[PDB]
């Protein structure tokens, strides 16, 4: 539901409502009845109401970065003049209350309202596109409130006692209505450890196991718990059915319930569920106390004496300056690890001088909003600003904003202030160019096929084995594994299989090939999909949005543009190696590879650095000519010592990288052929993403590079 | 398994994808319906050939879209793809 | 007291610093 | 917008224009702080759109020389000896010197106290440096900030980011019906309403001899009499209310340079920009989400952020081919109901209120037989009304507009008005609104936290006080620590610590944070005002300090505690909050970005001759850009036939768009959608 | 063509249409945008857009 | 732990104040009585107003009087202050005439049989040797606020001036209650209700009407269905 | 002042002890001043029976554990706190609940005395281990709202008597909240949704109905001063 303001409607539908009120005898003619209209007879407000009932409206906020910009709502006629947004579709509009404006669009035709109705609506759009993660969540005031309910107080009052001496045990209720009841006259707190017996709520999946296990809970067995009041109120918001959870709902949490909610349970489950736990949020933080005061914002105590032992060390790195004996370039660099060591100390100094009662750990530490280095630069000290040139000056702003700056240390700080406002215009710029360069490179790629059934796929780092003996997930299991299909059975050890070719990997799927030992997986891929123009379903996976397999026809190309453009604003490597990578450039590291496999001949010098390698079959030496200026990678070498710095006699293989840097992409396909230049460009784009707190999955890079190699050159007519 | 749908909610967008194949096949099924719905409505009073009526019993003042997405959801409708 | 010269409404300053020229 | 807007304009420096340099050639050098602009540019000031750098605001103490380099003044220093000696020093003047910060340890003799005392020297180098090399030092602390920028109070407080959009939205401000100045202020409100000129100044000193709220007369005291006219509810460039109002009465002696009259946001002599509000720092049932502002129904009844708002509308009368327009009551096929509220002339009447569609002035003009279509012959000729020549070209109200027509001013050729060839009449008619504050009104504060209005509650449902005071405004907690805008918190408790007023304990001497604070801030009376100057004012030291010694209210007890924070009691449903809660005083400001004129919806309407498309821009009535960006999400979305009736029967399909409006009052279903008139166009351009 | 005159280097792009004699077939999404038809994607390809509802055989007395 | 009936004594402390003790109550009870009783109080508590008024040399707001110091606009504000009480319950009219100089106050005003004036020193203009000023006043009886009629909506034409009218004739009600928390068999609750009125009618008076308010609405549950 | 007509409430069975009520339409913002007023006089303000103390045979010092059944001291008492039972005597009443031999306690099994009527004899209450015996005394009292086992430490006896917490409200669990509704054309007029569900002693519809007796008497209070105008 979207409120739009009663004068907006009644221009918008300002033809069906002519029509209504010359049915019901209103206005005589239609003539007459626009003239109605203009003029606001109050017959119009009672057949508006009958005119915008279940007619979808389309809400718009530019800039339009990626699909959820536009939603559909259903209308429901306020007073006012203003448009009422639901809380939890700002995080898809990056929709601020500052002022900001939308657009309202009515669609007319019967098709154009059941795409509203169906595609569009903002109850079947709850996940990220991009990434499948939930996007209307609880994510500032409500996740407060909720994380608040949801807090183990110790000495609460009403806190369970074990029983001594003559009075019994103190703190058990019988139903949670008792509870509410205790609460009600004081005696009980909302956060305080009781134990109440349950009679409506799934216990979770370990202690269901011992009560019952043979047959699931029902809806009337009892059990106990030893959770606090405010927790059970918390599991009653989610659906009947579902495990108890006696955990502290961080952001991260309810995030990762919501997720497990969209995968098994329905849809519109889901979007019953998160009203239910925005109506919730907002009460609880109404509530929680959270209030801002200058008594809150706590300096650190030893903050004249951490500094004074700084200013010592700074005093004498300015002394061994006095005696030449360091570089003017070098004391630079020697005090800006003096005052980055001493803003570490100061922000320590912050965490545990802070209690957590104190409101603006709580919204930190809760997932509601801002960093803790927002609350060292607010309490403790702002810390090394930049100049306009870019390194960091070799004094610090001491002070805080607490504190308050000094006239020359405010001065210094506006030069970083400004300049951080004005690339941030020209920046997005150049995002939004890229963003619709992808857009026109991948426009008329559609799902066309259900199946193009080539066995080809390729091959995913499920896991990495320690030498100790465990096994480490790797990083890139949610952008590269999750939401993939099979192209080839995963057989373990023993000859069973354990998930069959062309399953979706859900969330526990992965879990069955992660606890039977197997660390590799081939999955069908849209780089391998052999299709005449666009690609097949089964090997592009399951959409993010959707929670299930992406339907014939839709532009998964356009979606995959703006997922990558989307996050684009957030950059510095950074949005130019993107550009680097995306037009094929040669790159500036410009890093040599290996043309072929054998043995390392390294011929270093200091004028230059030649480096030849004998082939490990046949062939001949093949020398090359590199600046001093690089350095070596260090190449997992066949010691299986991943540091081992590229000295001769080391065996690398063919499309190695040997010098740090970018291998230049269009090298690299004339080496290891194109399956192989298509992986390497789909993880370094990824990597400038992931090193910015970005999640996208390696899905919607990889539509993209399918466009750069779909051409090839002719040698010979 | 769910609180009552309200509003345009309803019919539930979970079990009104069990009878179709696809999101995008559910639009096209449900608007060419309400065209005929629609068509019913203005071709009542006047004229043979009228396309098929209601199926089921609609409510008061109901938007041709809504009575067809109930009766796609009481499989009292056919398709051709 | 501020701005002791037009004969305006007394609003006290927290002012520790004396102003050599005026405005 | 206000005296202060019109104050900063006329000390704007520009970057742009002839001979200084294009917009696209212009790098992130140009706009960036330089540390020559120490006391000369204001670092501050500057918008934050597309000419953020470009454009800034000249520093309060500086000046031009002859030349058209900046000075900027500095008390010279002989020997380590601060001297009243002033001189103003350019740029590269400043540069061959050394000067001291503003804020150093003075003896009363004027030596310095420390040897080595912080230093501004050439390229920007701050260091500790001997007593006996300091040449010169600054003037004032606040010599670097600009007007607008020194109006802010514990600036120092807040990051340079939100301080920005605190200086430029001061100059957004709306003038209210009344005024009040703030009670947390700077010093700077005086000079700058003053010096803006909006208010009115006694030039020489006398006696009232008669005052009336159209002029003030002054009696010399020589004997001549000089009378200031008042303007009253004249409109200003951007449609806000110039209104003057007299401050002295009837045998007042009132000396030279005094403020006898104040104008728009004005109080008693000082800028006046809001309104001090009763402001709550809690989140409240998701009403004030993310930078949204839930208010007291208290500001709409009383009128506390209402503001009178005056459009001109315009309209003329010419000599066409086939006649002349004439300016007439007489207007065909129109009852005698709608022309009600017109004099005889066809012109509405002072005094008579006007609702969007209403005639303003009722033209005629005369057109062809040849024009007429033929439905528009057949029905002339089935309501016999012959000698209709003439089609309705009125003057009507906007949409959105509604008001009381307040002055009308008209022009003839007829009577010795020059009129540009063609013309034969003139009419501007003034048409002024009271605008309460309503839901989506931008308002903000001095330490650019900006919000829109969420949500009125009744009075009763508003979190009130223990003594059933309810508050005014409920600012969410959670957008205060991200923007690093302490200053709003700050202003809170001071802005309280003056609406109770405060007495120090004297008993046992001067208590030890007191000592610096001088000997009249030692006791207030309640609704004190106060001003922090910019890097310099109230410390928190001090600060905390007034919170422990707040007067108590008329019943003896002591409502904010000595945190700043008080106990409040949920209207809605009547059990206190569980936690104390910050309560003070902000001062809050109406910003010119209202919802009476930001909110605009169109069915139908004109189109562009040219391309066929609908117009743009809510004053030609036009519709929402569906832009390049827009038309991915739907392809995206795969909503083909949305994306279709967008760009074809909602838009410039000549024959769609009429079809499709019949088919709607018809009740029939929506037709097929054509081509595109802009696609005929390309083709026809590619030819 | 006409996808590729309305992204970059219009002329650059005009000169050679017209040198090679160009053809454009209208099936695309930048394309059938331009030029008011339905886009070959989602709701707009043929297989759902073809589509014959008739109701079922079962029906009340009215 | 039993019944015994509350009761509700009336304690004054000025004219227009007055303080009410509500005792014995159940635990936790005494804070959502208060509350109803106050958001009843600030709301519904019937009282008269002017609704519009009508100065012969204007014609709208946005103007001034010759002689008076203060525009139309800050007059009609100064209006706003005024508090009124009439037995009508109809549309009745007050009427002004005061020649300068002098000050025109609220007793300056004649009202008609049963309406009055209850603040006849408010300051309403200032008129010097030339300054002339003939108002009239319209005063309805209504409840709680109401903005100023528009001229299209009623029959008023050109000369009438729609004022604000605010019928509330309470100025500010608050509470606290004393909870009895002595573990043992007997706990209750206090209410003390403070109430402030102005000067329209007395305290009494008032929490007397949002008595009958409460009494009559919370009727609706005993009747069964 | 002016008058306000047309509220009236409907009812809406969900269970044969809980029901849902919506008071519609009430003045903006009359949905709210009487929306907590009618929950804490539901809650707090109807006068029921609860056992008071409960005193088990072979318990003194312990509490831990009873011998001859499967349920320990604190979990006897969870079930015997949601005994459902009226009085028709004010003062305190004892009750004895005796069953020896394997099998199953039940609220049934004990032995009413008369005035008091136990109205879920099913409700299960001990299992009896083989050859085990049971032997408890129960105090029923009239009273209020919700009060904690503490205020009860001097009605228990100094003979291993324990106090237990009272649930003398015959309602259970009452939540609130306040929509929209338009009567006119004014979208504000509130409508108020009442969710009690209550024990089987009352049907929700009387306790509802005992909630405004009490609050158009104590409401009354203030009526009583003047007996001045309002509209209804
Ligand atoms: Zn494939």
């Amino acid at each position: 539901q979207c409120g739009l303001p009663k004068l907006m409607a009644l221009e918008l539908f300002k033809p069906f409502v002519m029509k209504r009120l010359v049915d019901l005898n209103h206005a005589q003619n239609i003539k007459s009845a626009k003239r109605m209209v203009e003029r606001q007879r109050p017959q119009v407000w009672d057949v508006l109401e009958e005119v915008i009932a279940e007619h979808p409206v389309l809400l718009n906020r530019a800039p339009t970065l990626h699909r959820l910009g536009i939603q559909a709502f259903e209308p429901m006629l306020v007073e006012g003049k203003a448009i009422q947004l639901h809380p939890l579709v700002c995080e898809a509009f990056n929709a601020d209350f500052d002022g900001d404006q939308m657009a309202v669009h009515l669609p007319l035709s019967a098709e154009a309202q059941a795409e509203a109705r169906i595609l569009m609506l903002s109850s079947n759009n709850i996940l990220s596109p991009a990434s499948g993660r939930p996007l209307a969540m609880p994510r500032l005031d409500m996740v407060t409130g909720l994380y608040y309910l949801t807090t183990e107080v110790p000495g609460d009052t009403g806190e369970y006692q074990p029983a001594s001496g003559d009075h019994p045990e103190t703190g058990v209720y019988s139903s949670p209505a008792e509870a509410i009841m205790a609460a009600d006259r004081g005696v009980l707190s909302v956060r305080a450890k009781i134990k109440v017996r349950l009679t409506q709520l799934r216990p979770p999946v370990e202690i269901e196991a011992e009560l019952f296990g043979h047959s699931g809970w029902q809806p009337g067995d009892a059990w106990m718990a030893e959770t606090t009041l405010g927790r059970v109120m918390f599991n009653e918001l989610l659906p009947l059915g579902y495990p108890f959870v006696n955990k502290q709902m961080h952001k991260k949490v309810q995030a990762a319930i919501i997720n497990d909610l969209a995968e098994r349970y329905p849809m519109i489950v889901v979007a019953q569920t998160v009203d239910k736990l925005k109506d919730a949020g907002f009460y609880w933080a109404t509530r929680s106390g959270v209030t801002v005061s200058m008594a809150d914002v706590l300096v650190p105590p030893r903050k004249k004496e951490i500094l004074d032992h700084y200013e010592e060390r700074a005093d004498k790195v300015e002394k061994q300056f006095q005696r030449g004996a360091l570089n003017h370039d070098e004391r630079n660099e020697a005090l800006v690890e003096i005052w980055k060591e001493a803003t570490d100390e100061v922000g320590q100094a912050l965490r545990e001088h802070y209690p957590d009662d104190n409101p603006i750990i709580t919204i930190v530490d809760s997932g509601a909003t801002g960093n803790f280095t927002q609350t060292r630069t607010l309490a403790g000290m702002k810390g090394l600003v930049t100049n306009p040139k870019g390194e960091f000056i070799p004094r610090p702003v001491k002070s805080s904003f607490r504190e308050g700056l000094t006239v020359l240390e405010y001065f210094i700080n506006t030069h970083g202030a400004r300049k951080g406002l004005a690339d941030t215009a020209l920046r997005t710029a150049d995002s939004g160019y890229l963003t619709r360069r992808l857009v026109d490179v991948s426009q008329d790629v559609i799902v066309r096929e259900h199946d193009c059934q080539t066995e080809r796929g390729i091959v995913v780092e499920l896991a990495e084995r320690a030498p100790d003996g465990t096994l480490i997930r790797d990083p890139y299991i949610e952008t590269s594994a999750y939401a993939r299909t099979l192209g080839t059975d995963a057989v373990d050890e023993a000859g069973n299989v354990i998930v069959e070719r062309g399953q979706d990997l859900g969330d526990p799927e992965i879990d069955a090939l992660l606890a039977a030992g197997i660390t590799q997986v081939k999955v069908r891929s849209v780089l391998t999909c052999a299709t005449s123009t666009g690609v097949c379903a089964t090997c592009y996976g399951r959409s993010m949005a959707t929670g299930k397999l992406v339907d014939i026809g839709e532009a998964v190309g356009i979606v995959a543009a703006q997922s990558i453009g989307e996050p684009g604003t957030q950059l510095t490597g950074g949005l130019p190696r993107v550009q680097e990578l995306f037009e094929a450039r040669v790159p500036r590291g410009k890093a040599p590879i290996a043309d072929v496999t054998g043995r390392v001949r390294l011929e270093d010098g200091e004028r230059f650095y030649k480096i030849t390698i004998v082939p490990d079959d046949g062939g001949e030496e093949v020398v090359y000519d590199k600046i001093s200026k690089r350095q070596r990678l260090r190449v997992f070498k066949h010691e299986d010592g991943s540091e081992r710095v590229l000295s001769d006699g080391d065996h690398v293989e063919v499309g190695q990288q040997l010098m740090e840097g970018s291998a230049d992409p269009h090298e690299v396909l004339r080496v290891q052929g194109p399956r192989e230049v298509q992986i390497h460009l789909v993880r370094e784009v990824q990597e400038v993403y992931r090193a910015q707190g970005v999640s996208i999955h390696d899905k919607h890079i990889e539509v993209i590079v399918r466009q750069m190699l779909r051409r090839v050159t002719i040698i010979d007519s | 398994g769910y609180d009552t749908p309200l509003g345009i909610t309803n019919p539930p967008i979970d079990e009104l994808l069990d009878r179709v194949s696809s999101k995008y096949a559910l639009v096209i099924y449900a608007a060419k319906r309400a065209r005929q719905i629609n068509d019913y409505y203005n071709q009542l009073g006047e004229g043979i050939l009228e396309y098929v009526g209601p199926l089921v019993e609609p409510g008061l003042q109901e938007k041709p879209l809504s009575i067809a997405l109930r009766e796609i959801h009481a499989d009292l409708l056919e398709h051709t793809e | 007291s501020n701005n002791s010269v037009p004969g305006a409404p007394n609003r006290v300053s927290f002012a520790k610093l004396r102003e050599p020229l005026e405005v | 917008n206000n005296p202060l807007s019109g104050l900063t304009h006329k000390r704007r420096l520009s970057a742009l224009g002839p001979g200084g340099l294009s917009r696209e050639r212009a790098g992130l050098e140009v706009r960036d702080v330089h540390p020559s602009h120490y006391g000369r540019m204001c670092p501050i000031e500057t918008p934050e759109g597309p000419n953020i750098g470009l454009i800034g605001s000249l520093s309060v103490y500086a000046r031009v020389n002859p030349f058209g380099f900046i000075e900027t003044p500095y008390r010279k220093v002989v020997d380590g000896v601060v001297s009243d000696e002033i001189v103003y020093l350019t740029a590269d003047e400043e540069d061959r010197h050394v000067v001291a910060q503003a804020n150093s340890p003075i003896d009363a003799d004027g030596r310095f106290v420390e040897p080595r005392v912080l230093v501004r020297r050439k390229a920007g180098e701050v260091e500790y440096v001997p007593s006996s090399e300091v040449d010169y030092m600054d003037v004032s602390p606040r010599q670097m900030v600009s007007v607008a920028t020194a109006m802010i109070p514990f600036l120092e407080h807040d990051d340079a980011n939100r301080a920005l959009m605190g200086a430029n939205m001061q100059r957004q401000a709306v003038p209210l019906v009344r005024s009040e100045a703030p009670l947390v202020g700077t010093g700077m409100e005086l000079r700058a309403a003053i010096d803006a000129g909006d208010v009115v100044v006694a030039e020489e000193s006398g006696v009232i001899e008669e005052v009336s709220a159209d002029y003030i007369t002054v009696m010399h005291d020589n004997g001549t009499r000089r009378t200031y006219r008042m303007r009253k509810f004249a409109r200003s460039n951007h449609g806000t209310c110039a209104n003057q109002c007299p401050i002295v009465d009837a045998g007042d002696r009132v000396e030279a340079g005094q403020v006898i009259a104040d104008g728009p946001c004005t109080d008693d002599g000082e800028m006046a920009l809001g309104k001090n509000l009763l402001v709550a720092i809690m989140p409240w049932e998701g009403h004030n989400y993310e930078d949204a502002i839930i208010l007291s129904n208290r500001l709409v009844e009383e009128d506390v952020l209402t503001s009178i708002h005056i459009e001109e509308h315009e309209i003329d009368a010419r000599d066409t081919k086939l006649g002349a327009e004439e300016i007439t009551r007489d207007i065909p096929n129109i009852s005698d109901e709608v022309l009600a509220d017109l004099d005889e002339r066809g012109i509405v009447r002072i005094g008579a209120e006007v609702r969007d569609g209403d005639i303003l002035v009722g033209k005629v003009t005369p057109k062809g037989e040849t024009e007429l279509t033929p439905e528009e012959r057949l029905l002339r000729a089935i309501f016999g009304e012959k000698a209709r020549e003439v089609r309705d070209t009125s003057l009507k109200v906007p949409h959105g507009e509604s008001g009381k027509v307040i002055g009308i001013r008209v022009f003839s050729r007829e009577d010795e008005d020059e009129l540009p060839a063609g013309v034969n009449e003139l009419v501007r008619v003034y048409v002024a609104q009271k605008r309460k504050i309503s839901d989506g009104d931008k308002l903000a504060g001095r330490h650019g936290n900006k919000g829109v209005i969420g949500k009125i509650l009744p009075v009763e449902d508003m979190p009130f006080l223990a003594d059933g005071t309810p508050v005014d405004i409920i600012l969410n907690t959670h957008g205060v620590p991200r923007r690093m805008n302490i200053g709003q918190i700050l202003e809170t408790h001071l802005g309280w610590c003056a609406h109770s007023g405060w007495k120090v304990d004297a008993a046992k001497g001067v208590p030890d944070w007191a000592a610096r604070l001088p000997d009249e801030l030692l006791e207030a009376q309640p609704n004190a005002i106060v001003s922090t100057p910019v890097f310099d004012g109230a410390q928190e030291a001090e600060l905390q300090g007034l919170l422990s010694c707040t007067l108590p209210n008329r019943d003896g007890d002591v409502l904010v505690d000595a945190d700043g924070k008080a106990m409040l009691f949920d209207g809605r449903s009547g059990e206190p909050f569980p936690y104390p809660v910050t309560v003070g005083y902000m001062y809050i400001m109406k910003l010119h970005h209202l919802v009476d004129d930001k909110i605009h919806a169109r069915s139908t309407g004109p189109y562009s001759m040219i391309t066929q498309q609908p117009l743009g821009g809510k004053a030609q009535f036009g519709g929402q850009r569906f832009g390049e960006m827009e038309c991915w999400a739907m392809q995206a979305y795969g909503a083909a036939y949305t994306l279709q009736e967008l760009l074809t029967i909602k838009s410039d399909d000549t024959v769609g768009r009429v079809k499709v409006y019949e088919a709607i009052v018809k009740g029939e279903n929506i037709p097929e959608p054509g081509i595109p008139e802009s696609f005929k166009v390309l083709l026809k351009e590619l030819q | 063509w006409l996808s590729a005159a309305s992204f970059q280097e219009t002329t650059r792009v005009l000169t050679d249409a017209a040198i090679n004699c160009r053809s454009d077939k209208l099936n695309g999404l930048k394309e059938n945008v331009i030029i008011g038809k339905l886009i070959p994607a989602g709701t707009g390809i043929n297989r759902y857009r073809n589509i014959a509802v008739q109701p079922t055989e079962e029906a009340r007395a009215a | 732990l039993i019944s015994q009936r509350p009761t509700l004594s009336e304690d004054v402390l000025t004219d227009n104040r007055s303080q009410f003790v509500i005792e014995p109550l159940e635990p936790g009870f005494g804070y959502t009585l208060g509350n109803s009783l106050r958001r009843t109080l600030l709301s519904s508590i019937p009282g008269a107003a002017v609704t519009s008024i009508r100065i012969d040399g204007v014609l709208h707001e946005f103007t001034t009087v010759p002689g008076v110091k203060e525009d139309v606009t800050e007059i009609i504000l100064n209006l706003k202050s005024l508090v009124v009480s009439s037995e009508e319950d109809e549309p009745v009219t007050m009427y002004l005439r005061k020649q300068g100089p002098g000050e025109v106050t609220a007793g300056d005003i004649v009202p008609p049989a049963g309406v009055t004036v209850h603040n006849p020193g408010m300051h309403i203009a200032t008129l010097n040797d030339k300054g002339k000023l003939e108002v009239e006043l319209v005063v309805e009886r209504g409840r709680g606020y109401v903005p100023a009629v528009q001229n299209r909506a009623s029959g008023a034409e050109i000369g009438r001036i729609p004022v604000d009218s605010i019928y509330s004739p309470v100025l500010k009600v608050t509470y606290k209650v004393d909870a009895t928390r002595v573990e043992q068999r007997t706990d209750f609750d206090k209410l003390i209700l403070d109430v402030e009125t102005k000067n329209s009618i007395s305290p009494r008076d008032a929490l007397a009407s949002a008595g009958k308010t409460l009494v009559e609405l919370f009727g609706l549950a005993r009747e069964l269905n």
